C-alpha cells in the first residue's frame, strides 16, 4: 500500500 | 551507552542527507536568490528555475502548488535516507518503518521548513528563490491558505533559536514515535523513542543552559505539528477534490491515503 515508500526504504 | 555520540551521529546524518540546513539558509537569507513578490517575478523565476513547467500552462496557483509538491517529494526522500541512518531504525520491521515515515514526514517537513522562513518569506528551489509571504497570501483560495499556518508555526519555532544539532534530534524524535496508528511492534518503537528523546533532553540541557524549559517547549511543538499536519491534510483533500488541474504526486497520495 506504500509501494514508493517501501521502495525508498530498500 | 554514549549519548553524546548518538547525538553526533544523528547530527552527521542530518548534515549528509538534507540539501538545506539552517546555516546554509541563513547565509543565503543574509545577502543569489531570485525574489518572487508578484506575478511578474513568479513568471520570471519559473522561466529560469523550472523552465520545463512553463514551456507549454496551468493557472499560476496550480503551478505553485506543483512546485510545493515537488519540494515535498524531495524532502520525503531525504527524510527516508535520514531515517535509515537513525541508529536502530533499520532494525525495525519494514512495515513499521513505512508507518513511522508515513505519519512523521509532514511533521518533520514543517519543522524543517522553519529554517528557510523568516517573517517576510521563504527560500525555495534549492536556495535559488525567495518567495514572499505576502505574495502567497495573495493567491486565490484555497491556495492562499496553504502556507500561512506554516509561517505562523515557524515564527514561534524560530524564536527558540535552535541550531542544526538540536533540529536533527528533534526530527529524529518526530520520526521515532510509538503512538502512530497501526504499528506492529509498539513496544520496541517506544523504547527506541525513549532513547532518542533521552538524547534530545540531554543535548538541550548542554546546548541551551539558558532555557530550562526548552525540552517541554519542544514536546509541545511536536503536538502542535501533529495538529498542523492534520489541518494541512484536510486542505489538501479539499484541493484534490475541487481542483482538477492540481494533480497530486503518487508518493504524496500514498502518504495521505488513510492518514487522518
Ligand atoms: C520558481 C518557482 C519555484 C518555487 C516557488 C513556488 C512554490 C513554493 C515552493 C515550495 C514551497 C515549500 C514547501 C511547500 C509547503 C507546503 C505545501 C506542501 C504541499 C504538500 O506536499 O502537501
Amino acid at each position: 500500500r506504500h509501494k514508493i515508500l517501501h521502495r525508498l526504504l530498500q | 551507552a554514549d549519548l553524546k555520540s548518538l547525538a553526533k551521529r544523528i547530527y552527521e546524518a542530518y548534515l549528509k542527507n538534507f540539501n538545506m540546513n539552517k546555516v546554509k539558509a541563513r547565509v543565503i537569507l543574509s545577502g543569489p536568490p531570485f525574489v518572487i513578490h508578484d506575478m511578474e517575478t513568479l513568471c520570471m523565476a519559473e522561466k529560469t528555475l523550472v523552465a520545463k513547467l512553463v514551456a507549454n500552462n496551468k493557472e499560476a496557483e496550480v503551478r505553485i502548488f506543483h512546485c510545493c509538491q515537488c519540494t515535498s517529494v524531495e524532502t520525503v526522500t531525504e527524510l527516508t535516507e535520514f531515517a535509515k541512518a537513525i541508529p536502530g531504525f533499520a532494525n525495525l520491521d519494514l512495515n513499521d518503518q513505512v508507518t513511522l515515515l508515513k505519519y512523521g514526514v509532514y511533521e518533520a517537513i514543517f519543522a524543517m521548513l522553519s529554517s528557510v522562513m523568516n517573517k517576510d518569506g521563504m527560500l525555495v528551489a534549492y536556495g535559488n528563490g525567495f518567495i514572499t509571504r505576502e505574495f502567497l497570501k495573495s493567491l486565490r483560495k484555497p491556495f492562499c491558505d496553504i502556507m500561512e499556518p506554516k509561517f505562523d508555526f515557524a515564527m514561534k519555532f524560530n524564536a527558540l533559536e535552535l541550531d542544526d544539532s538540536d533540529i536533527s534530534l528533534f526530527v529524529a524524535a518526530i520520526i521515532c514515535c510509538g503512538d502512530r496508528p497501526g504499528l506492529l511492534n509498539v513496544g520496541h518503537i517506544e523504547k527506541m523513542q525513549e532513547g532518542i528523546v533521552h538524547v534530545l533532553r540531554l543535548h538541550l540541557q548542554s546546548n541551551h543552559p539558558d532555557d530550562i524549559f526548552l525540552f517541554p517547549k519542544l514536546l509541545q511543538k511536536m503536538a502542535d505539528l501533529r495538529q498542523l499536519v492534520t489541518e494541512h491534510a484536510q486542505l489538501v483533500q479539499i484541493i484534490k477534490k475541487t481542483e482538477s488541474d492540481a494533480a497530486l504526486h503518487p508518493l504524496l497520495q500514498e502518504i495521505y491515503r488513510d492518514m487522518y
